[PDB]
């Protein structure tokens, strides 16, 4: 799914932003 | 998990701080 | 510093186009 | 790490493979 | 609304490009 | 607003300038 | 005064992220 | 139409990163 | 063009590599 | 401006916050 | 160079915007 | 080429324009 594809772009450039040091997991 | 949650219905930053380490 | 910032952000995008279903952690 | 390997000389998308899971 | 989120992201950069040094103002 | 004007047809670079200050 | 350029995209999708709802005024 | 504007951004972006050194052709 | 056939199933990045120079 | 403040040194989201609407 | 190679990627986009519909050829 | 035209110097529209087909 190309919906799920270019949502998930934008979703880890927010987990980059907000989770500063600390950092996230992107799995899906 | 985040794809059903976010993908399906905007997720604040704040919200999206629950998916951090 | 700022330059490492923006360097991260690209850094994000590529391995989430690259690690697939897999993912990845960014830590730093 | 990535930064010092990847943020101070350019890795291609084979080379960021090996941060992946 | 997921899309029209997305879509903003796209269109605030598209602003910073094409408002250059006059800048610009966003509201949804 | 911008979302309505430009979110359902794409926005040419001079309805975009529309939004600069 | 690129690597300023480069920033200020970065710094508008941050603000996109970060004001949300009430938006934002960008001022250059 | 929108969906496909934004989708081309996030192709072109992919085309970038994988194209490298070689560059790449968007023709629409 | 790419547009028809990336935008709506995922291309991948062997699919992207036909689009180089 | 905002360039000025947040292009050398990272700008925290409360920092950012601040050219909020 | 990582500058340039972010300074690319900023590059590709903008084009994409302002090339429109005749596209664009990218080459480092 | 665009690297050493736009990256050391900012281009406005009109000299990105160059480089479209
Ligand atoms: O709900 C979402 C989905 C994608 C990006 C984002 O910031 C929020
Ligand atoms: O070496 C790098 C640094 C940032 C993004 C990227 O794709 C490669
Ligand atoms: O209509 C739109 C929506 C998003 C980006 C853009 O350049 C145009
Ligand atoms: O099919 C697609 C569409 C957009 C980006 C990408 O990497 C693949
Ligand atoms: O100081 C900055 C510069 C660019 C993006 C950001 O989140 C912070
Ligand atoms: O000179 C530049 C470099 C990168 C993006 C842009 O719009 C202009
Ligand atoms: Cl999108
Ligand atoms: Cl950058
Ligand atoms: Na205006
Ligand atoms: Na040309
Ligand atoms: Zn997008
Ligand atoms: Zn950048």
């Amino acid at each position: 799914f190309v919906n799920q594809h270019l949502c998930g772009s934008h979703l880890v450039e927010a987990l980059y932003l907000v989770c500063g040091e600390r950092g996230f997991f992107y799995t899906p | 998990g985040i794809v059903e949650q976010c993908c399906t219905s905007i997720c604040s930053l704040y919200q999206l701080e629950n998916y951090c380490n």
